[PDB]
Parts: C-alpha cells; sequence; structure tokens
RNA sequence: AUAAACAUACUUUGAAUCGGCCAAGUCUGGUAAGCAGGACUGGCGAUGCGGGAUGAACCGAACGUCGAGAUAAAGUGCCAAA
RNA sequence: UGUCGGCUCUUCCUAUCCAUUUCAAGCAGAAUUGAAAAAAGGUAUGAUUGUUCACCAUUUAAUAGGGAACGUGAGCUGGGU
RNA sequence: AAUGGCUGAAAGCCUCUCAAGCCAGAAUUUCGUCUAGAUGAAUACUUUGUCUUUUUCUUGUUACUUUAGUACAAUUGAAAAUUAUAUACGUUGUAUUUAUUAUCUCGUGUAUUACUCUAUCAAAAGGGUAGUGAAUACUGAGUUAACAAAUUAAAGCAUAA
C-alpha cells in the first residue's frame, strides 16, 4: 500500500556513509580549474577558526529595502599566520588519475614539519630531513635537484607547493605543523616550477592569496557528538507519548 | 640441446556438458589445425612432464614424468584423444606436454 | 536434389491395363521420388499403390552440366492466406541445381517449408526472357563488376590460424 | 616446455565480443594475454543504440545497499574484462587463474608498446560487419557514459606514434642499405658455391 | 577506379580445393555470387565448373576476344596468344607458387644448408654497413 | 531491388581543381577553398574524362560509382554527387540567402558587428532580452536594406544553418503563431553571381 | 500369415490397495482457470540416467560392477565436448 | 504465518495532479482543452465517522492514482471486529 | 529526449533522414563541484643489494644472528593509417611455446650490433659521446666424446630504528 501522505525523506543520502574523519584536517578534494593565460598564483590557505561575533555593514547593493543605518550579520574570526613553504611537488595526468612525479624540498626545515613523520616525538631521534640538509650542497645532490627540477618541467601538469604553519604563532597547545598542499594556477609548468623554486623557504602570507571582499570555499571538519538517535542524526518525528518501549525512534 | 618434441596443450578430459571421464585426455598439438594432419600423430608417444621440490633428506626424483601415447583425433579441429598409464591430474589443464616423434614410422 | 523418370500403371476394373502414367520427380532419393509420383496418382487420378505396379525409376542426368541455362520454374505454395501459383527465374548448368535453389529461396524469401510447395513444371527460357529484378543485371554479354571488400581465401584448414601475426586487412581482389 | 612470452592482442579494428570469446578461450590454454588499445574496439550499434543498452546496464543495482550491488566499470579497458570474465568459469580456481593472465591498458605502456603485436581473424571488425552497419569505440562510448580519462590516452598515443615514426623512419634506412650490401655479395665472384645451393632451393 | 574485374575473359587463381594455386580463366557470369570458370582443361587442367567467388582470386590478366561460353577449343587457342602461362609466372604471385612448390621439395638435408649459408649471408651483409 | 552498378557524376569547370583524397574532396575556386569528407564506406569517388552530351566533348567529372548495394545503401550516390556540385557552385559563385524582419507592433532592430561574423536582435514582440546568434565559419551578414539582411558565403551548409539559427532564436511561444506573425524569414536563395 | 515348451492350463493360501495426479491432432459444465467431471492409450505415483539452464509428468531411453566402440534426444563462439 | 484502520518510515510503478521542454485547437489576449518527452523534485490543514471510503470548510504551483504478505502489532495504538 | 529545423537522395519534383551527414532544443544525461572509498603514487628516516622456508625475540614490524644449498655481464618482442585502402602488387600456403652447426683449445686484424660494463651530457628515451669486453662475418686448424653423471631447507634474539 502507498504511504497515505507525501513528505520529503529526512536527511541526505548525498552523505552516506555518515562516518567520522580521522584527522583534524580536512584536505580539499579539488582546487580550481587551471587557466594558463594569467600569472602564477596560490589558490589557498590554512587558518584556525578562532571564534564568531557580529558586525554592522553599510548596505551598498542598490534596488534593495535594507536599513539605510546597517544590518546585523555574524562573522566567524580565522586566525592566519602567514604559512612557511617546505618544498613543492610536481603531478602528472596517467590514465589512473594525477601521479606525483617527484618532490622537492627546501635545504632548511622546521622542526614542525619535521614532528609529522613520527608518532612519539620525545622518544625519537628527531632526525628527519637530516641526510637531506647534510648533503644538500654536494655535487652529487645537487645534480639530482636540477633533474627533479628538469623532470617536472617536462612530464608534469600540476604544481603544488608543501606548506605548513608555525604553531608557535598560535595559542594552540599542539606544536607539530599542519601541511597542506596548493596548487599554482598560472602559466606554463616552466614557470610555475620557477615560481615554486622562488618560493622555497620563504613566508607567505594569507593576503598574497586572497583579495578583498572575494567569496571562497572552506573545507574544515564539523563539531564531533557522539553515538545520537534518529531524532538527530535525521530529524524524523517522534513518537506519541501512548507508545511502548520509547518515543526517539523510528517506527 | 635440441628440441625433439613438439607441445601439446592438454585441454581438458573427454566429457559432456556435465559428465567427465578422465581415462582419456584431450591434447591440442601445436601446429595441427585439422583433423587431416592428426593421423602422422595416432600412436605417437606423449610425456606430461613436471617437476616436484623434493626435500634433500629425500630420495624421489625432482622432475617426474607420466607417459601415453595419442589414440585417436577428436573433431574436425585437430584435438586428440591421449590414453596415460595414470590419468592426468586436473590441476595441469592448460599446461604443456610433450609429444615426441616416436615410435617412428619414417 | 536428383531427377527420376518413373511410370506405373494400375490393375482393376476401374482403370484401363493400357494407360501408363510417366513423371520427373525431383527427389533426394528414388524412394522419395517414388513416395511424390504415388501421391499424384492418388491425388489426381484415383490410383492407389496395393491396385497398382510400378515399372520404371530411373535417374536422369543433365545432358551437358557445363552450359549455363535460364530456368523458369512454375510452382505453388501454400500460405496462410491460402493457394498461390508463382514463378520463379533461376540461372544454373543442372536442372536439379535450379530446383536446389528454389527451395532455398522459397524457404527464406517466403519462410515456406519443402513441404508446401509443388512444382508444377520447369523450363528453360530465353535470355531476354529473365523478369527478376536482380538476375537481369546478370543476363547480358557485358557483365562486369569489381569484387571488393574480399576476405582472404585460406588454402586449406590446415592454414586456418586462430591467432595471426601483424595487422589483417581485405583485398580489392 | 613452459610458455613465458605474452601474447600482445592490438585490440584496433577488432570487435569487443568475437575478441573476448577467443581470449577466454587461450587464457584456459595457460596462455598469457594482454589487450592493448582495449578502448579502440568496435561494438554494433550507434551511440545512440549503446547509451540505451548502458541505461539498462546501469540500472541492475541492489535495491538495499547499493555498495553491495553491481559495479558498472566505465573505462573500456574494464569494459573489456567484464567481456572476458563472463566467458570464463565462475567461483572455481581454473577460472580465477585463467582471469590472473589478462590485461587491457587504454593505450600501450612502457613494455608492451615495443613487442609483436598479433590480431584475431575470427574478431577483425572487416571480416564479421557489413561495411554499412554503424558501429561505437569502446572509447567514445566510454566518454559519454563518465570515462575521465579519454583525453589523456589520445595525448598518450599521439607521442607514441610520433615516436615510431621516426624509429620506422631510421630502420629503414638500415634496412635499405643491408639490402644492397647483401646484393652485392649474393652477385659477388667468390660466393658462388653458397649462392648456387640458395638459388636450388628458391632461396635467391 | 577499381582495376580487376569478375568479367568474361579475366584470367582467375584457384585458391582452394583439388585445382588450388592453378590458374583459369572466366567464362560465363551466372550471378553475382557464381562464375563459370573453364581454364583451359587441356593446359592448366581446370574443368569447366561453376565456382563460388568466395574461392578464387583475380588476376591482372583478360584474354582478349573470349566471349560468353566460348568453347574449349577456341578457349585454348586465345589463352596461348596472350600467353597467359608466361606472363603469369612472371608476376608476385606466379612466383610466390612457385616458390612453395620448390620448398615443399627440400629435405631435412637441405633446408640445413640454407640455415647456415643465410645465417652467414646475412650476418656478413649486416657487417658491410658502416655505422657513421 | 539491388543495383549492380549506381553511377553519377559532377562537371568540373574551367577554373576549379579537384583533389580526392580517401573521399576527402577539397575543391579550390576563385571565390576560394572547400573540403568536405564524405565516410561513406560504400562508394567509389575518383576523376574522369567523361561525355556528358549526347555529342558533346571530353570533359573533365569526378564520377561517384556504387557498385552492389541494396536502395537504401545506394541512395548516398546522387547525395554525395549534389554536396560535390553545390561545392563547385559555392566556390565559383557563392551563395546567399537573403532574409526578412517581419513584425506587427515593435521594431525589429538589427545590431551587425563590424566583422559581421555575428548579429543582434533587439526589441523582438518588445522583449527585453537580446539575441546575438552567431555565424559559422565564411558566413558573413550584412544587411541589405531597411528590415532586410542577407548572409554571404562558399558553403550552402553553412550558409543555410545560419539562416536557420536566426530564425530558430525568434520563435513566438505560449501565443497563436497564425496570428502573431512575427521573426526573421528567408525571403528567397540565390547565388552572389 | 506370424509368433508361442523356462509354452499352456491352472489349484490353494494370503499380502497391499481402491484420496490418485499428468499429457493430448479428445469431450461435457463454465467467460475462464495450474477449475470440476469423463472415453482410449501412455505415463508420474513407484523412476534413477542423457537433453530441455532450472522443473513428478515433456523428448530420448528405463538401471548388476566395469573396459573399448558405434549411437538416441539434442547440440557444435566462450562458459561447454563438438 | 497475530486477523481492520490510523500514527511512523523507506522504497518502487506511471495509466502525470504541479513545476521543465514541445505539438494541436472550434488557440486574438487571458483562462482552458487534446497529446508527446520526462518519475530527478513536490503533492497540505481541519469538522463528523473506528472507519478504507464519503461529504463539507479552507489553503496551495498541485493539494494525482497505486504497489511492496490488501508494506509496516518481540514498531505503537486498540477506536472497529 | 519529445519536437522544431539545415543540406539531401531514394522517387529528375518533393521530403527534418522507416537514408548517409548536421543544428537548435528538458525539472534530462555526462563532465565540473560535494561525501565515502579499493588497488595505488611521491617524499622523510631505518635498512638491504641472488634467493627462501622452518624455528625463534618483541606489544608488533623491519634490519639483524647461525648452519647449509643455490646463480654468476654480454645476441631477449615495435611502423602508422586505411580496408570502396592515390597508382602498381595481391607479394600466395602455419601466431606464441619453438628458428644458434656438439665441447674445448689454437690463430690476426677489421667491421657490425635495439649486446654487457665504465665515464660523461642527458633522460619518467629500446638517447648521444668516448672507452672496454661479448657474439658474429671475413675464416682456418686441431682435441675430446663410447659406461657413468650432467629449486631453497633447518635453527636464533646481541644490537639498532
Amino acid at each position: 500500500s502507498h504511504r497515505k501522505f507525501e513528505a520529503p525523506r529526512h536527511g541526505s543520502l548525498a552523505f552516506h556513509p555518515r562516518k567520522r574523519v580521522h584527522k583534524v584536517r580536512a584536505t580539499v578534494s579539488a582546487f580550481p580549474k587551471d587557466n594558463a593565460a594569467e600569472k602564477p598564483h596560490l589558490t589557498g590557505f590554512l587558518g584556525f577558526k578562532a571564534g564568531m561575533t557580529h558586525v554592522i555593514r553599510e548596505v551598498k547593493r542598490t534596488n534593495t529595502k535594507l536599513p539605510k543605518d546597517g544590518v546585523l550579520e555574524p562573522v566567524t574570526i580565522i586566525e592566519t599566520p602567514p604559512m612557511v613553504v617546505a618544498g613543492f611537488v610536481g603531478y602528472k595526468k596517467t590514465t589512473t588519475g594525477l601521479k606525483p612525479i617527484t618532490a622537492v624540498f627546501a635545504e632548511h626545515i622546521a622542526d614542525e614539519f619535521k614532528r609529522r613523520y613520527t608518532k612519539k616525538w620525545y622518544k625519537n631521534t628527531k632526525n628527519q630531513f637530516a641526510v637531506h640538509t647534510e648533503k644538500y650542497n654536494d655535487v652529487k645532490a645537487k645534480s639530482k635537484r636540477e633533474r627533479q627540477i628538469r623532470l617536472i618541467k617536462n612530464r608534469c601538469d600540476v604544481v603544488r607547493v608543501i606548506a605548513h604553519t608555525q604553531m608557535a604563532l598560535v595559542p594552540l597547545k599542539q606544536k607539530k605543523a599542519e601541511v597542506m598542499e596548493i596548487q599554482i594556477n598560472g602559466g606554463s609548468i616552466a614557470e610555475k616550477v620557477d615560481f615554486a623554486v622562488s618560493l622555497l623557504e620563504k613566508q607567505i602570507s594569507v593576503n598574497s592569496v586572497f583579495g578583498t571582499d572575494e567569496c571562497i570555499d572552506v573545507c574544515s571538519v564539523t563539531k564531533g557528538h557522539g553515538y545520537n538517535g534518529v531524532i538527530k542524526r535525521f530529524g524524523v518525528r517522534h513518537l506519541p507519548r501512548k507508545t511502548h518501549r520509547g518515543l526517539r525512534k523510528v517506527a | 640441446k635440441c628440441r625433439l618434441h613438439v607441445n601439446a596443450v592438454f585441454m581438458g578430459f573427454q566429457r559432456a556438458q556435465r559428465n567427465q571421464y578422465p581415462n582419456v585426455a584431450l591434447l591440442q598439438i601445436s601446429g595441427v589445425n585439422t583433423k587431416e594432419d592428426t593421423p602422422f600423430y595416432i600412436g605417437k608417444r606423449v610425456a606430461y612432464v613436471y617437476k616436484v621440490n623434493v626435500k634433500k633428506g629425500s630420495n624421489k626424483p625432482a622432475i617426474r614424468a607420466i607417459f601415453g601415447k595419442i589414440v585417436a583425433p577428436h573433431g574436425n579441429h585437430g584435438v586428440v584423444k591421449a590414453r596415460f598409464l595414470h590419468n592426468l591430474p586436473p590441476k595441469a589443464m592448460g599446461q604443456n606436454l610433450k609429444v615426441f616423434l616416436y615410435p617412428s614410422n619414417i | 536434389m536428383k531427377e527420376y523418370y518413373i511410370t506405373a500403371r494400375c490393375t482393376d476394373k476401374a482403370h484401363n491395363p493400357n494407360e501408363i502414367f510417366r513423371s520427373r520427380v525431383f527427389a533426394p532419393n528414388y524412394v522419395v521420388a517414388k513416395s511424390k509420383f504415388w501421391m499424384m496418382l492418388k491425388k489426381q487420378h484415383k490410383v492407389k499403390k496395393i491396385n497398382a505396379e510400378l515399372l520404371q525409376c530411373q535417374p536422369i542426368f543433365e545432358k551437358n552440366p557445363t552450359v549455363v541455362k535460364n530456368y523458369q520454374i512454375f510452382l505453388r505454395y501454400v500460405s496462410a492466406g491460402g493457394i498461390h501459383n508463382i514463378t520463379k527465374q533461376y540461372r544454373d548448368v543442372t536442372r536439379v541445381g535450379a530446383v536446389r535453389q528454389m527451395y532455398n529461396d522459397l524457404a527464406s524469401q517466403y519462410r515456406t517449408r519443402q513441404d508446401k510447395i509443388q512444382l508444377i513444371s520447369i523450363t528453360t527460357v530465353g535470355d531476354k526472357a529473365v523478369k527478376n529484378p536482380v538476375l537481369h543485371q546478370f543476363v547480358g554479354h557485358h557483365v562486369k563488376f569489381p569484387m571488393v571488400h574480399c576476405k582472404p581465401v585460406i588454402a586449406s584448414k590446415r592454414f586456418n590460424l586462430p591467432i595471426k601475426a601483424g595487422k589483417l586487412t581485405t583485398k580489392l581482389c | 616446455s613452459t610458455n613465458n612470452k605474452v601474447t600482445v592482442i592490438d585490440c584496433h579494428g577488432h570487435v569487443l565480443g568475437r575478441v573476448a570469446s577467443v581470449v577466454a578461450k587461450h587464457l584456459l590454454l595457460g596462455q598469457k594475454f594482454v589487450l592493448v588499445r582495449c578502448e579502440d574496439l568496435q561494438v554494433c550499434g550507434t551511440l545512440k543504440m549503446r547509451l540505451v543498452q548502458w541505461e539498462l546496464y546501469q540500472r541492475k543495482r541492489v535495491n538495499t545497499n547499493p555498495t553491495r550491488g553491481a559495479f558498472h566499470h566505465r573505462s573500456p579497458a574494464d569494459m573489456v574484462r567484464k567481456a572476458v570474465r563472463g566467458m570464463l568459469p565462475k567461483n572455481n580456481y581454473r577460472g580465477k587463474l585463467a582471469l590472473k593472465n589478462l590485461k587491457c591498458f587504454e593505450g600501450c605502456p612502457a613494455p608492451y608498446d615495443k613487442m609483436k603485436k598479433s590480431s584475431i581473424p575470427e574478431a577483425a571488425a572487416i571480416y564479421s560487419f557489413n561495411p554499412t552497419r554503424k558501429r561505437t569505440l569502446l572509447g567514445e562510448l566510454g566518454t559519454a557514459v563518465g570515462w575521465k580519462y579519454a583525453d589523456v590516452v589520445a595525448k598518450n598515443e599521439a607521442e607514441r606514434k610520433e615516436r615510431a615514426a621516426k624509429w620506422y623512419a631510421a630502420k629503414q634506412l638500415k634496412q635499405k642499405a643491408v639490402a644492397e650490401a647483401k646484393e652485392k655479395i649474393l652477385a659477388d665472384e667468390k660466393y658462388k658455391a653458397k649462392v648456387a645451393i640458395l638459388k636450388k632451393f628458391g632461396y635467391a | 577506379v577499381f582495376s580487376r574485374f569478375v568479367e568474361v575473359g579475366r584470367v582467375v587463381l584457384m585458391k582452394t580445393g583439388p585445382f588450388a594455386s592453378k590458374l583459369a580463366v572466366i567464362v560465363e557470369i551466372l550471378d553475382h555470387n557464381r562464375v563459370l570458370v573453364d581454364g583451359p582443361q587441356a593446359i592448366t587442367g581446370v574443368p569447366r565448373q561453376v565456382v563460388n567467388l568466395n574461392t578464387i582470386s583475380l588476376t591482372s590478366f583478360v584474354v582478349n576476344k573470349v566471349t560468353r561460353g566460348m568453347t574449349h577449343k577456341k578457349l585454348c587457342l586465345r589463352f596461348t596468344q596472350d600467353a597467359i602461362i608466361k606472363r603469369f609466372n612472371k608476376t608476385a604471385t606466379g612466383k610466390a607458387i612457385e616458390k612453395r612448390i620448390l620448398r615443399e621439395k627440400m629435405t631435412d638435408f637441405d633446408k640445413f644448408q640454407v640455415s647456415i649459408i643465410n645465417r652467414k649471408i646475412n650476418a656478413a651483409a649486416k657487417i658491410a654497413v658502416s655505422k657513421k | 531491388p539491388r543495383l549492380l552498378k549506381k553511377t553519377e557524376h559532377v562537371v568540373i569547370p574551367e577554373g576549379v581543381n579537384i583533389e580526392i583524397n580517401r573521399k576527402n574532396i577539397k575543391v579550390t575556386g576563385p571565390r576560394g577553398s572547400l573540403t568536405r569528407e564524405f565516410q561513406h564506406p560504400k562508394v567509389d569517388i575518383y576523376a574522369s574524362k567523361l561525355v556528358v552530351k549526347k555529342e558533346g566533348p571530353k570533359e573533365n567529372v569526378v564520377v561517384i560509382d556504387m557498385w552492389y548495394g541494396n536502395r537504401r545503401d545506394s541512395a548516398v550516390v546522387r547525395t554525395i554527387a549534389s554536396h560535390i556540385k553545390n561545392m563547385i557552385t559555392g566556390v565559383t559563385k557563392g551563395y546567399q540567402y537573403k532574409m526578412r524582419v517581419v513584425y506587427a507592433h515593435f521594431p525589429v532592430t538589427l545590431v551587425i558587428a563590424d566583422d559581421g561574423k555575428s548579429i543582434q536582435v533587439q526589441n523582438f514582440l518588445g522583449e527585453k532580452r537580446t539575441r546575438h546568434i552567431e555565424m559559422y565559419d565564411g558566413v558573413v551578414v550584412k544587411k541589405l536594406g531597411k528590415d532586410e539582411i542577407c548572409l554571404e558565403g562558399n558553403d550552402v551548409e553553412k550558409v543555410s544553418q545560419s539562416a536557420a539559427n536566426i530564425h530558430a532564436a525568434n520563435l513566438v511561444r505560449n501565443k497563436d503563431i497564425r496570428q502573431f506573425l512575427d521573426g526573421v524569414y528567408v525571403s528567397e536563395k540565390c547565388l552572389i553571381e
């Protein structure tokens, strides 16, 4: 028999399975489409949600009935100290998807970046990138670095820099940095690698990535809530008071 | 040193849709594409030579073989019937068999 | 298909024992030809096997099976609607071959099995008496056509390999 | 003996199901197969006809859990693997081992582009098809149903042709010079004893 | 434009049957699938018979003044006038057929000599081509 | 029924050259060059000298022959011949499709870009929307007179389709089209020369 | 005419069973039914085997344990022998 | 094999009520009527009655028709039987 | 998609095509974007450099420890496209497994190689350059053969990450 009355289904099937992530940081699934007729630039950053407040803003849109004295709106503050570029990676378009070809790293790597490679820092030998730094200027290692640059300029289509935050600039108790790959969108692969090479060990501020009054996309992990019933997870209707064995379940 | 055999593939046992008779094995000799080229191989020797990884303390040979004869053709496509001293193991389906040039009639 | 010349006569009070019935029956073998012959006598002259006796049943061979002739076949076939008389034309060197063509043609074009067709007659027509729209184009003295998209011909089943080397090609032939 | 070599089938100008039937039989005969360019295979019917057939295939899906249901791979190499798997024994070790010897790739990858290629005369489209019967390439059908790597294969194939165009041009020059040097040896006065044997058996 | 046609007088080569690799002449076209070939029985040995077109191959020779239903007496006369046998033996197909007849009467010893000689000649011809 | 040989030909005039490479005909004339691929697997296109008049001399023709083939597949011999005939005419005396604007109350203003490769349709039936139909390569729009435009080109298929694009952009919706006779219609089709 | 001596004729004593169902170049009641009820025969029940992918009844053919051969129904692109 | 309805909830069919794209009219406009593509999204609140049904009062772009053991009782309720 | 059209035959005209070839057109489909996610890839450090199994230490992994056995650089596999394919030829008529004249020694140089190795320039190349060896041709000669014989197992825990 048909359901007597029609109603929209509770919850979205676009978000099933409904499973909690493991890492706190959320990797962006995609980057803006590349355009080859513009100067190279970075297409992303990384910040920490400080909190919310509210503002009053003057309305500049015309033909609107909003008050001329301003409208109260909520805002979210995202603290974004400058990030440090530690290296870059080239990607190649294969018949199975993007494949990283090689990764080139800077000479000096901060201890915040190194902590990402262990699970117990205080019990570690803390020798991450030690061989890479020790023989950085060796003639054999210099030629390998140049070949890596040349290989990317020939057999790569996507260039991303490896940038990490400086956790000493935020009140977070964490000391291990958060690492993100920021894709370079711009000219050819030759001038994209040149842009990334000049960015090694430099600091990139959030103003160099985002402009003024720019609409952007934000990717993050929602606040955890633990085990929950069907009333909160989906929003189904509660059962009558007369119900045996409980009210907050799908009948 | 030299090649004095022809690779024949152990296609399977003489069978029907749902039954199977392991007394006769069906071989597909290399280079024989029709039943009219089969009369040469009727009566020839066929060996299924297989390797067994024996232990050092064992006197069993590392290389063993099962010998048989080609007795009749099977269809119009050069497949033959062979009978062996012991029925071939069905784990050897698709493996290669040696078809020798003896008993010679030339 | 084969030809047979069959003669017989009836010896009973209804048929005089001087009337001889002849036919030229097409059949795969002489047993089938006799059966076709006896159905005609029963269905036309009330002559039955028990009351009659066969005289001759001998094969008929083409005098010159090397000259191409235009055969005109008159036949009747039973369909769902009823019974129709049809005239078909075939080109061949033997009478039996043309009749074999007719049976295969009727079974495909009209979906009519063998046991629904009766071959009334088969004669030889002239060059310009061919009316088949397709067959008429090969009757002239200057028929010429290039056979294209040829598949290469294998000499025998010996050289018929399942997987070959290199690329495959057709032939302008 | 043992067959350690790989039979490389160029799936260009072939029919999907007729290639699969021959390969699936030989996979059961112990042969190792690689079907390069499994996206250039042809199937009967226009694109509109093929897309309708795909929609019927895409409908088959477990109602209570689509993740358990039939998985409809769009890659042409996976289209062929589905066809070949259907012609092999099901749920036994014999059919699993046979399918372990088969590979398609959408182009010609690094090891298989310099190997000897084979053809299946039974599966050639020029033999089994009326020329006016409209066909569809597996690649063209794959793009229409959501195969994202159609232009990656085209780019990789374009590089492969231009590299083979100069390898063949260079090799032709060597073979022409070798053939001439062979003609001077064959016509040489001192080689008469050897050449006489060659001509007597039709080799010269 | 097509160069070889199925017509009366066209010399065809039988590919299968008891008369494979024997020359023949088309004398009458039955229909699109069948022709009558009478490659002179007194010369090539192929009797006047009806053959499907799938079992022959056209050659580049057409006998002049060959008409429909040409008799074997006159066909033999015109067959030897154009010297079809002489001309066919100089073609790639003519030499391919002759080679196969030569090879099929080679014993083991004869194949041994050719492999030894051909290997040396081919290797020697490779040495004679400089690499600069 | 099947035809043993269905044949057609087109006559190459004095100042026209044609090269055929696997059913890829490239006709060159005084007014430019034209190329088209005829991907039918059963036609044979080649150039030859044939007598087309009952008593005239040989003149160069392009012969399109199709041998044994049913009536469904034999219909492309004349189709290909007519396409080649149109391509010959388009490079000697190019095609021209003249169009006229019909309106009852609201005048329609046509804005043609300087290059002529696009047109603008404004105030069609008083609508605020503006149509900016573009044209195919080799098709040029110019305004002849009041409420009249024409398209010039060497390819009839592109000139006619561009004309169809202009008309199809000005269709009356949700109204009686027998009463609202508004739009841009092809008055007549002719040759430039 | 043909067949029939481990033929033929039986005698005594006794078991189980008398819910049946199916097919169809058959029939009746019914609009009809995988419905109800019949005439003749063959079946299933009581029966496995080869085939029809699967199936009480269809087709071939009825069964001690086996070897080698010709076969029946029906098949011969792969699964699957051809 | 827990025997009606309602509450709850998911999914499916199209013989489509609305929204999207089209054609026809005895289509001037507006409002409508017949039909094609299309089942991805929607299809309500109440008085009386256990009611399915029914009939009224509204609101809506529309308040379409049905299936899933006449969906759904170790899911409820127990008004009907 | 329905539909409306262009060019255009069949069928000298006509025709949106129960023909070839195209265009416009949906809350449509596919990419793009969102969520989950398989085999994977890159880099950092620890190693290892012909190979495994059985024991054994550790929360566990890897390296590691011991007794053996085993192999030893050198000819390995590519036209593309079309198929009514410019002309000509039809080059016929056996894909893989499976194309080396037994072994060793003696004799001099040249030449060749999708051959091996080293150095260098390069490089997600069957790459270039130089050198070296191997195989082969020019192109030899000699010795010998008779019976025989011609793939991993089993045990440990010192140190290090």
